[PDB]
């Protein structure tokens, strides 16, 4: 690999954590909305992202094992595939947001912080997929 | 080879017909052909039939002609006599004739009739070198077959991205609900697009009235089947129309990005047409890298230079120094015609009689040019005349020094001609100006096959939409090749590419409207510019020949600060700060806070690059900074920013963008194209300058031809612009049951030929090629004075839009033709393993007859999304489910397949493979999120599994590479594209406020509002488009009251609230057409520069094969001589390819 590909990611890669801490959040976060099915199909969808989305971090620290010790497309490959998935889960996580804004129209009630924090997440780890991947080809 | 063949009398006869007189014969009759068929058109309307009835039997008389030619071809060589190709069309047009009128004697339908149009073509048969010079066209074609499909295939690819999201749209456009007023929702459940209109409603009734449809009365376009997508895709292609079809989709659900879509693919199919005329400009190149008088002239100059009371005249031929001095003379003369051409027109409508005496002025200049013709009479006599000109010229004299007769006033109208004799000046440019009309003699031919291919096209559509034509209910209908002419002028429109749409509308409406049969009409206009254009690019290819053929012919601790690289630094944060300051105000809002800060900062800025220009000032700059660019753009940029808000309006916080523009500068890159450009508006500036004149002269002329004219009623039914006067009848649709008055007349025509300014404003409209028919078709309707009407009334007149349209066909396509070659001398100036059973799987994929097997599937596949129909009901659909689900495994098999392989590897290495992988996530997540469906993004979704279809473009090879060189040229143009957006970002702004607050509406401003600044970024993308702006100018003379809800600005309303400022507009088209200029040549140096070349080597040498040969090279090792035998089978094998 390269030294930069590994000073570049290093910049990424704590807004792929913060987005990923974010999304956590974002969940975890009672306070989805305030209150003054397809509900529950994008919490499904939200499921299958962050499973992605772990799973991706399972592939990142699996190629900074593998660039530890092996060549580099290999580790390389593990990455694309990390940046690949967090990704899919990320659009996914748009999905589920913009399910749950629907949803939210189907609906007194406001709109809470916690939304609009997964939506900047899942912005965060959109770019930033996007520039990991990009990484991949260069 | 020839057949049955006999001696006897038949080589007797053909020996006769090796003569020459036959063919004379052959060919006059096919002018009769031409000539009777052209009047055949006229008329049709069904039955009725006149003066053709008789025709009728003639064409009859042109089919045994030319059987018995068929009787002479039996003499000819048969099967041998098959080889020619003109042989081969003619024998052709005979069996189209024989089993015509064969077919005809039986019916003692219409077909026959259509096939009667091929005789034109026989024309071409019997001239010699149009031969070559269609050979010639069909070896343009090839060069070119990778970019047609990619058109095709982005028509393709966008299809079936429209036949999704515009599917999933599908089931919108079809259908809608509304009640009342017009004034029902966009956008927001329960929305639909509406029908244009000038008021919209659509009596269904469905409550009152309906409220949306657009697949028949806005014509087809709608997405439904893949079929119609299909079409609505070519329109947009067209950039002609398009943006109502944004406007509809957007109209109901809705402004989220069906921009990004329109916008990519009016991006992308600008990207390529100009590719297409890299191209051309690259068949150009290849022919001319090869291909890369004095003696008459001194014979007539010495013959002159031997030729060497009246004698005293003979002196005075001459004589003497004052003569020169008279020339200066001379340019007052002139002068005073220079005004009085436009001041004998001005004003109009028998308004201001400024010719008040002006007549014995122009009797007082005819007098002095008679008076030196006369001397020059003197001079040598007869000699003087031996040069045309001066009699010329002694001729328009005499023709000024004439009478006020006679009734024909346009001769009058000659002494605008008169004034031709002040472009004598401008020496040398004349000679240049030589070099361009020689080159007329050359692509005239061509001009004349274009003339015939509209003869053609025009004949034929005339026997078939005319050859229909009639549709009840409820004009303009405009033309419709009702007669000859109105096809020719018909045919012309379309071949511009304006507004064809609504012609092409009427033409499938003509048939009864969409179904199997009709729809079939649709491919004629397809089959027409998008070839009628193509000859016309065709024609640039003549010029681009000719045209390079002319080519081929304690201060100093402040110094220490400012010049400081740490405070460079500090001003690196700073215009990163001011960058997202400045980005922070580009919402219209960002003022109504505290933007105070922002304003010091750009304020450090201005100060530290008036401190820089300070600098630079003490160091020998002054005179050398009123000579450089820089240091005066840096005390300009003191002395601007400085301008008062009083007195000449100004804004300061606009200039706040354009202190880190110095910037750019540091970028080399931009510098090239930039002295490229400031070295090629010196190059044709005199071109520039006769296009002016042009503007100039047909000003002249329309003015003194219709400046009573324009001034309409409403609606011919008044006549009289004086004597229209009170309320007037419309009557909706056409039933005599729903009339509404109207407070009607007059009308000023938007566009008055009343003044020679005015005329340079409408005539630049038509130069645009945009909006023009509508004012040729009411100049048709011109009489006199204060009238319109009627119908076809003088269509001479019709005769003038073309011709000056002509020239503009001329200079226009010079001028891009111009940038291109120094480009081209710019270019010059710029060339200055496997293991275990692993082991047996890799072997059994790495074969790759699984390649065929997957494309196999994957075009399976594409046919399935080809199923997508939206009519009714289900069934197909959960079909289709299954379908899409046994895709997805398939592929996601074949993914574990190679997966099964390097792994490590097989997950990278070869990057499309990712890519591949990244298909079967969104399309084993797409899956799961349809068994959840017991969800809109799933559309978003269902995308990635249409974008399989780049998979079939990883297959094609020889034709993605051409694409990689299009990503290799992306890169370095695009410090251009900032510029593009900083020339929308600035005037977009500029706008933002000034042309803000005009009220949504209903007219050219509303779907379309100016309101926001990303709506205001489309209004001024409209523009780059040529999309109908001219209307939008005339809504913003004056406009209408506020935003209707804001501030307004008190009693005060009555559509006050705009106001003039046509040269926004105006000027922003001009630079948005040399900044695309700019564009051309930005995307020409970092491609075709190179590309065309690439085009040149991939034609004829072997530098793309070499990195096959390399892939071959890729099975072996590194030596050492071993390697050398064991590669030497595969490079014995190679060398023979
Ligand atoms: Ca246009």
């Amino acid at each position: 690999m390269s030294p930069t590909e590994a000073p570049k990611v290093r910049v990424t890669l704590f807004c792929i954590l913060v987005g990923i801490v974010l999304a956590m959040t974002a969940v975890v976060s009672d306070h989805w909305a305030v209150l003054s099915e397809f509900t529950t199909q994008k919490e499904y969808s939200i499921s299958a992202a962050a499973i992605s989305v772990f799973s991706l971090g399972f592939l990142i620290m699996g190629t900074i094992c593998a660039l530890m010790a092996f060549r580099k497309k290999r580790d390389y490959l593990l990455r694309p595939a990390s940046m690949f998935y967090v990704f899919a889960g990320l659009c996914l996580f748009v999905s589920l947001e913009v399910m749950r804004q629907s949803v939210k129209r189907m609906i007194y009630y406001y709109s809470w912080s916690f939304a609009c924090a997964c939506a900047a997440f899942v912005l965060l780890f959109l770019g930033g997929i996007s520039l990991l991947l990009f990484s991949l080809p260069r | 080879f020839c057949l049955t063949l006999q001696n006897p009398l038949r080589k007797a006869c053909i020996s006769i017909v090796e003569w020459k007189p036959f063919e004379t014969i052959i060919l006059l009759t096919i002018f009769a052909n031409c000539v009777a068929l052209a009047v055949y058109l006229p008329m049709p309307e069904d039955d009725n039939n006149s003066l053709n009835l008789g025709l009728e039997k003639l064409e009859y008389f042109f089919l045994t002609v030319f059987s018995i030619e068929a009787a002479m071809k039996i003499i000819a060589y048969g099967f041998l006599f098959h080889q020619d190709a003109y042989l081969r069309s003619g024998w052709n047009v005979l069996d189209f004739i024989i089993v015509f009128l064969g077919v005809f004697t039986a019916i003692l339908v219409k077909a026959l009739r259509a096939f009667r149009v091929l005789r034109p073509l026989r024309l071409v048969s019997g001239v010699p070198s149009l031969q070559v010079v269609l050979n010639s066209i069909f070896k343009a074609m090839l060069p070119l077959f990778h970019i047609a499909l990619l058109v095709l295939f982005m028509v393709i690819i966008y299809a079936i991205i429209g036949l999704e999201l515009f599917k999933g749209k599908m089931h919108k456009t079809c259908y809608y609900i509304g009640t009342d007023i017009v004034a029902t929702v966009e956008n927001e459940k329960p929305s639909p697009c509406a029908r244009t209109g000038s008021g919209r409603p659509c009596t269904i009734n469905g409550s009152e009235c309906r409220g949306g449809w657009p697949g028949p009365n806005h014509g087809i376009t709608h997405f439904d089947n893949f079929g119609f997508s299909m079409l609505t895709v070519y329109q947009c292609i067209t950039m002609e129309g398009w943006t109502d079809v944004l406007y509809w989709v957007n109209d109901a659900i809705g402004n989220e990005w069906p921009w990004i879509y329109f916008v990519t693919l009016i991006l992308l199919g600008s990207f390529f047409i100009l590719n297409l005329v890299l191209g051309v400009l690259s068949g150009e190149f290849t022919k001319e890298r090869e291909k890369a008088q004095q003696l008459e002239e001194d014979l007539r100059g010495y013959m002159s230079w031997i030729t060497q009371c009246h004698d005293l005249v003979k002196s005075r031929v001459f004589y003497w120094l004052v003569i020169l001095i008279v020339a200066l003379n001379t340019l007052s003369i002139a002068s005073e015609h220079h005004n009085q051409p436009l001041w004998l027109t001005h004003l109009q409508d028998i308004a201001n009689r400024v010719l008040l005496s002006l007549f014995t002025i122009e009797m007082l200049l005819k007098m002095y040019g008679l008076g030196l013709r006369q001397y020059f009479m003197s001079i040598f006599n007869r000699f003087d005349c031996f040069v045309v000109c001066s009699g010329i010229l002694e001729l328009l004299l005499v023709e000024s020094g004439a009478m006020t007769p006679l009734g024909i006033s346009v001769l009058r109208c000659i002494r605008l001609l008169r004034l031709f004799k002040i472009t004598k000046y401008w020496t040398s440019l004349s000679n240049l100006v030589a070099s361009l009309l020689n080159s007329i003699r050359s692509i005239a031919s061509l001009l004349l096959l274009l003339f015939l291919f509209i003869i053609i096209f025009a004949l034929l559509g005339m026997q078939l939409f005319g050859g229909r034509y009639d549709f009840e209910d409820t004009e303009v209908r405009r033309s419709n090749f009702d007669n000859f002419p109105q096809a020719l002028i018909s045919v012309f429109q379309v071949l511009t590419g304006e507004d064809w749409n609504s012609v092409m509308y009427n033409g499938i409406m003509a048939y009864g409207g969409p179904s199997y049969p009709g729809v079939l009409v649709c491919i004629y206009f397809i089959i027409l510019f998008v070839c009628g254009n193509y000859i016309l690019l065709n024609v640039f290819l003549a010029i681009a020949v000719d045209n390079l053929a002319e080519a081929e012919s304690a201060t100093w601790f402040t110094n220490f600060i400012l010049l400081f690289i740490l405070l460079s630094s500090a001003a690196l944060a700073a215009e990163d700060p001011i960058r997202a300051e400045s980005v922070r105000n580009q919402i219209l809002g960002y003022f109504d806070i505290a933007f105070t800060s922002v304003f010091t900062v750009e304020i450090v800025l201005k100060m530290t690059t008036y401190g820089a220009f300070l600098h630079k000032g003490s160091f020998c700059r002054n005179y050398f900074n009123i000579l450089d660019l820089l240091v005066v753009a840096v005390s300009l940029i003191s002395m601007g920013l400085e301008s008062s808000t009083i007195s000449v309006v100004k804004i300061l916080r606009v200039l706040r963008v354009l202190r880190p523009l110095r910037a750019i500068n540091r970028a080399k890159g931009l510098k090239h194209v930039v002295q490229c450009v400031f070295v090629a508006i010196r190059t044709i500036g005199n071109i520039v300058l006769v296009t002016t004149l042009l503007q100039f002269m047909f000003a002249c002329i329309g003015v003194q031809l219709f400046k009573g004219k324009f001034f309409s009623c409403n609606d011919l039914s008044k006549m009289t612009e004086e004597e229209c006067r009170g309320y007037y009848y419309v009557y909706k649709d056409g039933d005599p049951t729903q009339m509404e008055l109207r407070p009607r007349q007059w009308i000023h025509n938007d566009f008055h030929f009343d003044n020679v300014l005015s005329a340079m404003m409408s005539l630049f409209t038509v130069s645009t090629f945009e909006g023009w028919p509508q004012l040729l078709y009411r100049a048709i309707d011109s009489n006199e004075e204060d009238m319109g009407p009627v119908y076809n009334n003088r269509v001479e007149m019709a005769i003038f839009f073309i011709i000056y349209i002509i020239l503009i066909a001329f200079f226009m396509m010079n001028i891009f033709v111009g940038f291109v070659i120094v480009t081209f001398q710019e270019q010059g100036e710029t060339e200055y393993p496997k293991n275990p059973y692993q082991y047996q799987v890799w072997y059994v994929v790495t074969s790759s007859y699984f390649e065929y097997l997957m494309f196999a599937l994957i075009m399976l596949n594409t046919i399935c999304l080809g199923m997508q129909h939206y009519h009714q009901s289900e069934e197909m659909n959960h079909i289709s489910d299954i379908l899409n689900v046994a895709f997805t495994i398939i592929f996601t098999l074949e993914m574990i397949l190679k997966l099964l392989a390097f792994k490590a590897r097989g997950y990278f290495g070869d990057p499309w493979n990712v890519f591949d992988f990244l298909i079967v996530i969104g399309s084993i997540i797409d899956v799961i999120l349809s068994e959840i469906d017991t969800r809109i993004s799933s559309a978003f979704f269902r995308l990635f599994r249409v974008m399989r279809l780049i998979k079939l473009l990883s297959r094609a090879e020889g034709v993605r590479t051409l694409l990689w060189t299009f990503i290799k040229s992306f890169q370095a143009l695009p410090y251009v594209a900032l510029l593009i957006v900083m020339l929308f970002f600035i005037y977009a702004v500029i706008g933002m406020q000034m042309f803000g607050k005009i009220a949504l509406v209903d007219g050219t401003n509303r779907n379309n509002n100016f309101q926001t600044f990303p709506q205001a970024v489309l209004l001024l993308f409209r523009c780059a488009t040529g999309e109908a702006w001219q209307e939008i100018l005339l809504a913003c003379s004056y406009g209408k009251l506020c935003d209707p809800e804001s501030d307004y600005a008190p009693g005060e309303e009555y559509t006050c609230g705009t106001n003039f400022a046509y040269y926004y507009f105006i000027s922003f088209y001009m630079l948005c057409a040399f900044l695309i200029i700019n564009l051309f040549v930005a995307v020409i140096m970092d491609n075709f520069d190179y590309l065309t070349r690439d085009w040149s080597i991939l034609g004829x040498x072997x530098x793309x094969x070499x990195x096959x040969x390399x892939x071959x090279x890729x099975x072996x090792x590194x030596x050492x001589x071993x390697x050398x035998x064991x590669x030497x089978x595969x490079x014995x094998x190679x060398x023979x390819x």
